[PDB]
């Protein structure tokens, strides 16, 4: 590998700030560094080229230095639809290049979680199976702790999470937490109750329902 | 415009084969320098070949060779990956890619990219579950719903609200794994509290490797 | 082993011979481009008339084409072809004025 | 008849060339000399690196030898023998500093 | 000190053969250019050949090439014409040179030239007869007398007076053609007319064709 | 032929005087020009190449201008050891050039031919034929008539004349006349005379003898 030696790994910044990424290249002299953007599930998009050079329709808060090995892609007034992982590439000599990449995220006025439960629909249960959905929706930061408890009775490793990837123009995340089980499991008990933690959160809310009300 | 449009990518056994397309226009693929890239889940970037036609050129990233032959057919404007002999870490998300000496060798058009995945999972379609909502699901005057797809492999799944008309609070969540080794998720969507009863809310789950068209609808209970 | 003479006089004598061309003289106001390769291979007259008062120069030429690659930085690139002067006979005439 | 691209590219890239060097060139402070033939064949380093920050030179060289007239004007003349340097591989080296 | 020596020259019946050497030393042969330069009675000069070893390339004037072959050895040192097929206009003192690129293409050396004379006519040898001095030789004090070179073929004949002792007031006359297709010349030398009887003078007639060498003695009669 | 047009073809003049022969050249560049000097029987020496450079050890009163196609070897102060025929070559191209050729000769003050006859010797006699040599010895110009005289009864055509080349210190010439005849014929005669006539010589003189006095 050609290599490339991309830092940092990840990183956040609040709106408006002077994020720079920076890149350090093989032993040869060779200007052909470009840096992409990646949003989540979703082709790269180009941004600069020969380490400088602006792509076209690409916004002004972007360039890049070539100064030796040291390239240092730069945005000036970092916006909260600039999350995504910006990959950069040494592509003189060949593509076999790509740096490790740097996840950006935006860093913003604590958001605080709106819990929801979801007791499982009729028709699953006459399939026999039972899950319990959670809801926190649109919060900052990402880490949270959602706890499962039937009858006051914690849960562990039937339930599952999954978290949104940061909103591209109000920067919140949301996740659902999962419990799963089977029809007779789920009939044995009533309190099915979905315990919420978060940093801006001073006191851990609980969302709850008996089965079944209502 | 120019775009690029991959197609082909699916499942297979291991030790199988696979034909990816990249289908090219607004520009001669035979005066470029056409590559294929792939993502790994959660992982950065490999490149995987190039072909250059004007050259008669092509290059194999080291991990691949032997097995995946590039090629184009500049009539078509297509190019192709063709790959046997797969393996397990070869799944991925196979873009397709543009170089050229304009951009200074830059890669300047990619594809939407297909999903490769190697596995000797079976396919199985998602069930669509209502995910109603109660006075469980409100807060203040909005009150969230959704649709849970659960149990289906392999990737990946479309979910939309409404059939395209409702884009406004829904979350579509990522994909989990389950012990089973099947995969599932909710999209949940919020909004006013008001409209339940008078407006219907239908999602519209697609899993397309197993056939699987659901528009399930989405009401409140007794 | 030892280049005979009559060997290295033969050989060196005004003659056309494979030249390795820039483009950029061949193609004069075409520097909204750049061409891969940069150069191309043309007969051409060279070596010399044993005389500081001659020069090697083209009595008889023709016309060769070529698949040449024009990049048009930061817009595009494509296969073209261009014609290059090529001289097919020399002659030893006398130095300009 | 059309050269195509490949065929330029591979036939014009940084190689050694038969090409033919003035004799004064190649040797410095013999201006108490004329020669004949003034110059002589050799292999040299040619074409481009189809770049402006790449120059082409060699890397591998090897002396050929040669029967020369090494006339001395208004004295006298002989044939002596007049080593080349003559370059056997090339390489696209970066443009000095 | 370089020299050219030339040799050879003599009679031929046309339509026979000869060949001229020109014998070279204090320089090499092979490093110049050398020519044949030929010269009829009472004319000017006529380029012939030239051959100059280190290029392999020789030359032949129009009215010469086909029968002579101008050629070098240059371990002897010395050039050659090879002429056949010989011609009354053929007859002329050949003399040979040196061109050089150092002088300009100038020729710099040339030897001192052997006579070729073609003629069907018979080689013969000369008569040598006493012109005596009397008081009809006599002006003042002064007193002429010589030798009377007569009827020979071809040319040339040497005199000399005295063995070479006696240069001064010496002309020995150009040969004529007599109706006969014979040569005729006499040498005359002034002197003191004192020295008559004590000092004897011979002259020294020499005609190698015809292997003729005289010694008259030239005294005063009675 | 690759033409020299030399002029003039011959030519006089005194001792001292400013010679200057010329030669046009053909249809080239070409300033490979030389001259030479051929003194009577006997090699060309050369004197000038490239048509101004001169040859070693060759006096400084020659010289040549190479002017277009005009050249000319030019000698300053002539001398009595120049006469000869000089030769002109253009020979960038080739050799097979040669100027037509200039004999100078030199101009002097008039002299006046001594005469001289040699009545015929013995043993020619002895072998029946009799010549009878006159002898005109050291005179100028060349130009001279010798007439034969037998008892008044002039002879033609058993005669032949031959003229010495001018002399190189002082610029005379000398000639013989040869009267030629069978013994038979030389016995029926008594005078034999020889009739100098000369330019410089106001007299016809007569110079004779009786057979065989003495």
């Amino acid at each position: 590998d050609i290599q490339m030696t991309q830092s940092p790994s990840s990183l956040s910044a609040s709106v408006g700030d002077r994020v720079t990424i920076t890149c350090r290249a093989s032993q040869s002299y060779a200007y052909a560094v470009a840096w992409y953007q990646q949003k989540p599930g979703k082709a790269p998009k180009l941004l600069i080229y020969d380490a400088s050079y602006l792509y076209s329709g690409v916004p002004s808060r972007f360039s890049g230095s070539g100064s030796g090995t040291d390239f240092t892609l730069t945005i000036s007034s970092l916006q909260p639809e600039d999350f995504a992982t910006y990959y950069c590439q040494q592509a003189y000599s060949s593509p076999d290049t790509f740096g490790q990449g740097t996840k950006v995220e935006i860093k913003r006025t604590v958001a605080a979680p709106s819990v929801f439960i979801f007791p499982p629909s009729d028709e699953q249960l006459k399939s026999g199976t039972a899950s319990v959905v959670c809801l926190l929706n649109n919060f900052y930061p990402r880490e949270a702790k959602v706890q499962w408890k039937v009858d006051n009775a914690l849960q562990s490793g039937n339930s599952q999470e999954s978290v949104t990837e940061q909103d591209s123009k109000d920067s919140t995340y949301s996740l659902s937490s999962t419990l799963t089980l089977s029809k007779a499991d789920y009939e044995k008990h009533k309190v099915y109750a979905c315990e919420v933690t978060h940093q801006g959160l001073s006191s851990p809310v609980t969302k709850s329902f008996n089965r079944g009300e209502c | 415009e120019v775009q690029l449009v991959e197609s082909g990518g699916g499942l297979v056994q291991p030790g199988g084969s696979l034909r990816l397309s990249c289908a090219a226009s607004g520009f001669a693929i035979y005066d470029y320098d056409i590559h294929w890239v792939r993502q790994a889940p959660g992982k950065g970037l490999e490149w995987v070949a190039d072909i250059a036609p004007y050259a008669g050129a092509t290059a194999y990233a080291d991990s691949v060779k032997g097995r995946f032959t590039i090629s184009a057919d500049t009539s078509k404007n297509t190019a192709y990956l063709q790959m046997n002999s797969l393996r397990a870490e070869d799944t991925a998300v196979y873009y397709c890619s543009r170089s050229s000496y304009a951009y200074y060798a830059a890669m300047d058009y990619w594809g939407q990219g297909t999903l490769v995945t190697v596995s000797s999972a079976s396919t199985k379609g998602p069930s669509v579950f209502p995910l109603a909502p109660s006075s469980k699901s409100t807060s203040g005057g909005t009150a969230a719903l959704g649709c849970l797809v659960k149990d289906y492999f392999p990737e990946p799944v479309t979910v939309s609200w409404n059939s395209g008309a409702l884009t406004s609070g829904v979350h579509t969540f990522p994909a989990v794994l389950q012990s089973s080794g099947l995969y599932s998720l909710s999209s949940v969507v919020t909004v006013p509290s008001s409209s339940l009863g008078t407006q219907t809310y239908i999602c519209n789950v697609n899993h397309k490797p197993s056939n699987t068209k659901v528009d399930k609808k989405v009401e409140p209970k007794s | 082993e030892v280049v005979k003479f009559m060997d290295v006089y033969q050989r060196s004598y005004c003659h056309p011979i494979e030249t390795l061309v820039d483009i950029f003289q061949e193609y004069p106001d075409e520097i909204e481009y750049i061409f891969k390769p940069s150069c191309v291979p043309l007969m051409r007259c060279g070596g010399c008339c044993n005389d500081e008062g001659l020069e090697c120069v083209p009595t008889e030429e023709s016309n060769i084409t070529m698949q040449i690659m024009r990049i048009k930085p930061h817009q595009g690139q494509h296969i073209g072809e261009m014609s290059f002067l090529q001289h097919n006979k020399c002659e030893c005439r006398p130095k300009k004025d």
